[PDB]
C-alpha cells in the first residue's frame, strides 16, 4: 500500500515542503518550551531569566 | 534526420534596416508565393486622454474609406481586384494595418499602406457615418460577456490610469469627437520613429527597403520639434468589480494579479506555469484524464463551461491570471480550485509538470509562427516591444532554463500574498467576497 | 529605515506563515519577560514601601 | 538566402493507400491520416455513427489506454485532432520534430486498434448533445444541414452532426462496424509534414495494410431538390438557394469556383462596401438596412451545390433573395466583362495560395487531393487550371444554376421569405 508513494515526484515533493516542516517544528518547540516554562531549555536563553536567583 | 534544435537555426534571421525618418523596416524571407505586409504603430488607448478615448478606434474605422489619391471606394477596389486582404486592429498599446497579398503584388501593397497611413481623407460625411457604425458596435460588444469582463478588469485593475480605458472609448466620446480631435491624435502619433514596416514571405529585404524609401520617405523635413510623448507608469489596484445580472444564464469571472510587462525575462516562467494550468472548454475530449488538475476537476465535477489562463503584457505592467465561465452554483468551487493550483505552483511545483508546461509552450510558439500573417505580426509587435526580433533559438534557450525551482520562485514573486484585480459579471451572488478571494492568495500551511 | 522597517519585516518574517508563526512565538516569549516584571515595576512605584518585598530586610536573621 | 525548398514525395502503394510527405525543415511536425469515411457513408440505420466516432478519438486502444493517449500527448505538448466533412474523416497529430514517434504510435492505435468499450461509449454519448449544441448556435450550421437534407435524397443528405433521436443509441458495435468497413487501405491517405518518406512508407507497409470493407467513393449521391423551412423567431433570416453544379476535379467545377468570385465570397477589407462583389452591390441597390450575401460553393466527389447564401431582416428576406437571384440571371444572360472574370481569377488564385501557406492548410489540401484524386497537383498547375476557365464557361455555370432544379434551406421569421415556386 506504500510502494505507490515512492518515485522522483515525491522526492521533489518532500524537498519542496521540508524548510516549512522544519520551521513548524521550531514553532512547536519554542511553543512547548515557552508554554510549560522549561527552565531546562530556558536557563540557556540570554534574556529570559525569571529564575533570577 | 533533423533534430528539433537544428530546425530552429534553419529559420532565417529577421533582417532589419532603418530609414532616415526613423521608420524601422523589417522582413523574414521564405520561398512562399504570398506575403503579409504591414505597419505597426506605437499607439492605442494608453496614449489617449479621457476626452479623446475612442480616437484610435475611430481612425481605424476611417482608414480604409478614402485617401487624397484614392477617394472613397478606390482603395477597396484596388486591394479587392488583386485578390489581396486588408485588415486592421487596435489594442491599448498597438495599432496595426496589414495586407495579405501575392508576393509579386508587394510594390502596390506597400504603396497602399503608405497612402492609408499618411493621407487619411477624414471626410466629415464619412466620420458621421462612422459615428453610427461605432455606436452600433458598442451595443454589439455589450452582449459579449467575455469582452465586457476584460474591459471591466482593465477598468478596475488600472483604476484612474490610461490603461483603465477601453480601446473603443465611451459613448459620449463617440458622439462628440470631431475631425480636429481625429487629425490631432493622427499627427501626434503616426510619426515615423513609432512605426514599423513589417513583411513576411517571398520577399527581398533589399526590395522592401527600396519600397520603404519610395513611399514612406515623405515624413522627413522636420520632426518632433515642438512636443514628444513618452508613456507614464500605470498604477495597479487590487480591487473588485461586480456587475450582478441574474438574467444572463452563465457567470463570467476574470481574476488577475499585476504582471511585470513585455521586457521582463520572467514572462517565460509565468507562461510555463500558465501552460501547466492551461485551459478547458466543454468540447474538449480528454475530460477526467487531462493533466492540468484544474481541467480534470472541472471536467469531472462539470464545474465550469470554460476556463483559460492569460498573461496580458503592457509596457512595464500586465495582467496575470485566469478567466472562466460557469453556472451560478459553481463560482465558489472554480475560485477555490484555481487559487489552490496557483498556490500549489507557488510552493510545491514538481519537475515533470514543468516539463509539460515547457513542452506546451514550445509547441504553442512554433504552431503560432505558421504562415506570413502570424510571423509579420510577430516582427511588427516584437520591434515595438522588445526593440528587436527575438529569434526562436533564444526562446528555446530561455524556455529550457526554467525548472521547478524557477516556476515556484517566479509564481511566488507574482502570485503569493498579492492583491488580485477581480471582475465579475452575470449571476454572481456566489462570487466570493474580496477578503475571501484575497485569503486564497496564501496558505496557512506554508 | 531605507526600504521601510515594516517592508523588510514582511519580506523576512511575515511572508511565509511558518516564519510568521515563529516570529509570534519567539515574540510572545520576549514580550512576556518585558511585560510581567515591567508592569510589576510600575506596581512597585504606586506602593513604594507599603509592600512586604520593601519591608524584607527589617526582620532578617 | 533561405533554404532551397524540398519537393513533395508521393506514392500509391499497390493496395490503394497513398503516402505523401514534405521535409519542410519546420521546428514542428504534422501527420494526417485522411479517410474516405465522412457522414455520407452512414445509412438510415446508423445515423450519427461517424459523429460519435469523431468524438471517440481518445477512448481506449489495444496498446494505449485512454489515460495514456491524453497524458502521453499532453506530456510532449502535442495535439490529436479529428476533422470530419461529408466525404472525409481526417485524424491529425501535431508535435515537435523529436516527438513524431510517440504521436504516430498513438495515431495508429486510435485509427486501427480502437477498442470502443461499452462503458466508455456509454459515458461519451452525452458529448453528442453538447457538440451538436455548440455548433448549432451558428444559424449557418442548421441551414447547411437542412440544405443538404433537401438537396439529396441520399448520402450527402446526412448531417455531420448526429440526429437527436440517435443520441445514446449509437452502439459500440456500430463503430467497430464503421471502422472495419471504412478505415481500409484503399480508402486511406497518410500525409506527413516534417517527417521522412521512408518512415511514412514503413508505417504504411507495417500498420496500415487493412482491407475488408466497401469499395465505392460513389455509393452515389442522387440529387433531388426541394426546400426546408424552419420558423425561428430569431433576430434576422438565413436563406441558402442552390442548384446542382459540378463534381470536384472536373473542369466544370473550376468555372463554378470562378463564378463564386465574380459574384462574391467573403469580404477582403475590414468593414467595406465590398465594391467588386457583384451580388452585394446588386442587393444594396434596393435594400437600405443590415444584410449579407455570398455565393455558396460546395464541391463533392460526385455532385456539387452552387448558389448563394443570404442574411437579412425578416421583412427584407424576399427582396434580398430576389435581388441576388436576378443578379445571377444577368450573368447567365451574358452580362459579364473580361476584367470582371480577370479579378475573380485573381481573387481565387490568391485565395488558394493563401489557403495552403501554413502547414495546417497545406496538410489538409494534400490530404483531400490524395483522396479525391489520388494525386498531388502543385499550385503552379492549379493556377494554370484556373486560367483555362474562359468567360464563356463562367456564363455556362450561371446558365446551369438558373435553369436547374433548385434546393433551398431557410430559418427565422419566414413570413416574407419566398418558396422556389415564387423565385
Ligand atoms: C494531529 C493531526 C493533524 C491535523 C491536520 C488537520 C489540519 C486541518 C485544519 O485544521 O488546518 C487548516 C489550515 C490550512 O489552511 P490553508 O493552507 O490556508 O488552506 C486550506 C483550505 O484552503 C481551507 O479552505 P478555505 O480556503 O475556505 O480556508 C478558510 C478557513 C476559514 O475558517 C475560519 O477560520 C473558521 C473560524 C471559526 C470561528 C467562529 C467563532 C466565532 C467567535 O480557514 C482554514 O481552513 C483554517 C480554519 C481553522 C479552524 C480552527 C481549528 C479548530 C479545530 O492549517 C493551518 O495551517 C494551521 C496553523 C494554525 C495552528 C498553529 C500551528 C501549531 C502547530
Ligand atoms: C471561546 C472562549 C474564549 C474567548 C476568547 C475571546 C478573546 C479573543 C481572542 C480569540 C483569538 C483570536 C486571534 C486573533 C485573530 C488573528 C488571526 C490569527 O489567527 O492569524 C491567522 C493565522 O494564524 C497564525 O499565523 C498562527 C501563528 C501561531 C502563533 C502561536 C500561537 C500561540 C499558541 C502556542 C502554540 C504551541 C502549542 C501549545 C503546546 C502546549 C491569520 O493571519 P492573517 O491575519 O489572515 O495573516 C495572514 C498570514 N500571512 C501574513 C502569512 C499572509
Ligand atoms: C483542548 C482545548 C484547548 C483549550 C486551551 C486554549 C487554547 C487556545 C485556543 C487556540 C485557538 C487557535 C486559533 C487558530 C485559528 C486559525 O487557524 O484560523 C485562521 C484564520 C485565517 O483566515 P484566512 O485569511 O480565511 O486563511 C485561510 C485561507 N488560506 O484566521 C481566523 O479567522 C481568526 C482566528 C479566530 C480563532 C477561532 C478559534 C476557534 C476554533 C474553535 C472551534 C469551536 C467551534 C465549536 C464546534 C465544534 C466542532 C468541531
Amino acid at each position: 500500500m506504500l510502494t505507490r508513494f515512492l518515485g522522483p515526484r515525491y522526492r521533489q515533493l518532500a524537498r519542496n515542503w521540508v524548510p516549512t516542516a522544519g520551521l513548524w517544528g521550531a514553532v512547536g518547540a519554542v511553543g512547548l518550551v515557552w508554554a510549560t516554562d522549561w527552565r531546562l531549555i530556558l536557563d540557556w536563553v540570554p534574556y529570559i531569566n525569571g529564575k533570577f536567583k | 534526420t533533423a533534430t528539433y534544435a537544428q530546425a530552429l537555426q534553419s529559420v532565417p534571421e529577421t533582417q532589419v534596416s532603418q530609414l532616415d525618418n526613423g521608420l524601422r523596416v523589417a522582413s523574414e524571407q521564405s520561398s512562399q508565393p504570398t506575403c503579409t505586409v504591414g505597419v505597426w504603430i506605437d499607439a492605442g488607448s494608453r496614449y489617449e486622454s479621457e476626452k479623446n478615448n475612442g480616437a484610435g478606434y475611430f481612425v481605424e474605422h476611417l482608414a480604409f474609406k478614402g485617401t487624397k489619391n484614392r477617394p472613397g471606394n478606390a482603395l477597396e477596389k484596388e486591394v479587392e481586384s488583386m485578390g489581396a486582404h486588408l485588415n486592421a486592429y487596435s489594442t491599448r498599446e498597438h495599432t496595426a494595418y496589414y495586407i495579405k497579398a501575392l508576393s509579386k503584388d508587394l510594390p502596390k501593397a506597400v504603396e497602399l499602406l503608405a497612402d492609408i497611413v499618411q493621407n487619411c481623407s477624414l471626410e466629415d460625411s464619412q466620420i458621421e457615418k462612422e459615428r453610427d457604425v461605432i455606436l452600433q458596435e458598442l451595443q454589439e460588444n455589450d452582449t459579449s460577456m467575455r469582452d465586457v469582463v476584460f474591459n471591466y478588469l482593465h477598468a478596475t485593475a488600472f483604476q484612474g490610469t490610461p490603461l483603465a480605458q477601453s480601446v473603443e472609448g465611451p459613448s459620449e466620446n463617440v458622439r462628440k469627437l470631431s475631425r480636429a480631435d481625429l487629425t490631432e491624435y493622427l499627427s501626434r502619433h503616426y510619426k515615423a520613429p513609432r512605426m514599423v514596416l513589417a513583411a513576411a514571405g517571398g520577399l527581398e529585404h533589399r526590395q522592401l527597403l527600396d519600397l520603404a524609401q519610395k513611399h514612406f520617405s515623405g515624413l522627413s523635413g522636420t520632426y518632433d520639434e515642438d512636443a514628444v510623448p513618452t508613456l507614464s507608469p500605470c498604477r495597479f489596484t487590487g480591487s473588485q468589480i461586480c456587475h450582478r445580472e441574474d438574467g444572463l444564464p452563465l457567470a463570467h469571472v476574470a481574476i488577475a494579479v499585476e504582471g511585470p510587462g513585455w521586457a521582463h525575462p520572467d514572462n517565460v516562467a509565468l507562461q510555463v506555469a500558465n501552460a501547466i494550468i492551461g485551459h478547458y472548454d466543454c468540447t474538449y475530449g480528454g475530460g477526467a484524464h487531462l493533466s492540468s488538475p484544474l481541467a480534470s476537476i472541472a471536467a469531472t465535477n462539470k464545474l465550469c463551461q470554460s476556463f483559460q489562463t492569460f498573461n496580458i503584457c503592457y509596457a512595464d505592467t500586465g495582467l496575470l491570471g485566469a478567466h472562466f465561465v460557469c453556472d451560478h452554483m459553481s463560482i465558489d468551487d472554480m475560485m477555490f480550485v484555481l487559487q489552490g493550483q496557483w498556490m500549489r505552483l507557488c510552493t510545491s511545483a514538481t519537475e515533470s509538470e514543468v516539463l509539460r508546461g515547457k513542452n506546451l509552450l514550445r509547441n504553442a510558439l512554433v504552431s503560432h509562427l505558421d504562415g506570413t500573417t502570424p510571423v509579420c505580426e510577430d516582427i511588427g509587435r516584437s520591434l515595438l516591444t522588445y526593440g528587436r526580433r527575438i529569434p526562436l533559438a533564444e526562446w528555446e534557450s530561455r524556455i529550457a532554463e526554467v525548472d521547478a525551482r524557477v516556476v515556484r520562485e517566479v509564481c511566488s514573486k507574482y502570485f503569493y500574498d498579492q492583491c488580485p484585480a477581480v471582475a465579475g459579471f452575470g449571476p454572481i451572488e456566489q462570487l466570493p467576497d474580496y477578503n475571501r478571494i484575497r485569503s486564497g492568495m496564501f496558505w496557512l500551511r506554508f | 529605515v531605507a526600504p521601510t522597517l515594516t517592508a523588510r519585516l514582511y519580506s523576512l518574517l511575515f511572508r511565509r506563515t511558518s516564519t510568521f508563526a515563529l516570529t509570534i512565538v519567539v515574540g510572545a516569549l520576549f514580550f512576556e519577560r518585558a511585560f510581567d516584571q515591567g508592569a510589576d515595576a510600575i506596581y512597585e512605584h504606586i506602593n513604594e514601601g507599603k509592600l512586604w518585598k520593601h519591608i524584607k530586610h527589617k526582620y532578617e536573621n | 538566402v533561405p533554404p532551397h525548398p524540398q519537393d513533395l514525395e508521393f506514392t500509391r502503394l499497390p493496395n490503394g493507400l497513398v503516402i505523401a510527405s514534405l521535409e519542410n525543415y519546420a521546428p514542428a511536425s504534422r501527420i494526417g491520416l485522411f479517410i474516405k469515411a465522412g457522414s455520407r457513408y452512414e445509412n438510415s440505420n446508423n445515423l450519427g455513427t461517424s459523429h460519435l466516432l469523431r468524438l471517440a478519438s481518445s477512448l481506449t486502444t489495444k496498446g494505449a489506454s485512454s489515460f495514456k493517449i491524453t497524458r502521453g500527448i499532453e506530456a510532449v505538448g502535442g495535439k490529436l485532432s479529428v476533422t470530419s466533412t461529408r466525404e472525409n474523416m481526417a485524424y491529425t497529430v501535431e508535435c515537435l520534430r523529436d516527438d513524431v514517434d510517440i504521436l504516430m504510435e498513438f495515431l495508429l492505435n486510435v485509427t486501427t486498434a480502437p477498442e470502443f468499450r461499452r462503458w466508455e461509449v456509454a459515458a461519451l454519448q452525452p458529448q453528442l448533445r453538447i457538440d451538436k449544441a455548440v455548433a448549432l448556435q451558428n444559424p449557418q450550421a442548421h441551414v447547411i444541414e437542412n440544405l443538404h437534407a433537401a438537396a439529396y435524397r441520399n448520402a450527402l443528405a446526412n448531417s455531420l452532426y448526429c440526429p437527436d433521436y440517435r443520441i445514446g443509441k449509437v452502439t459500440p458495435v456500430e463503430l467497430h462496424d464503421y471502422v472495419q468497413n471504412h478505415f481500409t487501405s484503399a480508402r486511406m491517405a497518410l500525409i506527413g509534414l516534417g517527417v521522412s518518406h521512408p518512415v511514412l512508407k514503413q508505417v504504411a507497409e507495417q500498420f496500415l495494410n487493412i482491407r475488408g470493407g466497401l469499395g465505392l467513393s460513389g455509393a452515389k449521391a442522387k440529387y433531388h431538390g426541394g426546400e426546408i423551412r424552419e420558423q425561428n423567431g430569431d433576430s434576422l433570416v438565413h436563406a441558402a438557394l442552390v442548384a446542382e453544379s459540378a463534381a470536384i476535379g472536373s473542369a466544370e467545377a473550376n468555372a463554378f469556383s470562378v463564378l463564386q468570385h465574380v459574384l462574391g465570397a467573403g469580404p477582403h477589407v475590414k468593414r467595406g462596401s465590398n465594391a467588386t462583389s457583384s451580388l452585394y452591390q446588386a442587393v444594396a441597390k434596393g435594400v437600405h438596412q443590415p444584410f449579407d450575401v455570398s455565393a455558396f460553393n460546395a464541391s463533392y466527389s460526385d455532385s456539387g451545390l452552387f448558389g448563394f447564401y443570404t442574411i437579412s431582416q425578416a421583412a427584407s428576406a424576399g427582396d434580398v433573395i430576389k435581388a441576388a437571384y436576378n443578379q445571377v440571371k444577368t450573368i447567365a444572360q451574358g452580362n459579364l466583362s473580361n476584367p470582371d472574370v480577370q479579378a475573380a481569377k485573381n481573387k481565387l488564385k490568391a485565395g488558394y495560395l493563401m489557403s495552403v501557406e501554413s502547414s495546417e492548410g497545406f496538410l489538409d489540401e494534400v490530404g483531400s487531393q490524395a483522396l479525391a484524386a489520388g494525386s498531388y497537383t502543385p499550385p503552379s498547375t492549379v493556377l494554370q487550371q484556373i486560367d483555362a476557365v474562359a468567360d464563356a464557361d463562367v456564363i455556362n455555370a450561371a446558365k446551369k444554376f438558373v435553369s436547374g432544379r433548385k434546393s433551398m434551406a431557410a430559418s427565422g421569421n419566414l413570413g416574407h421569405t419566398p418558396f422556389i415556386d415564387e423565385l
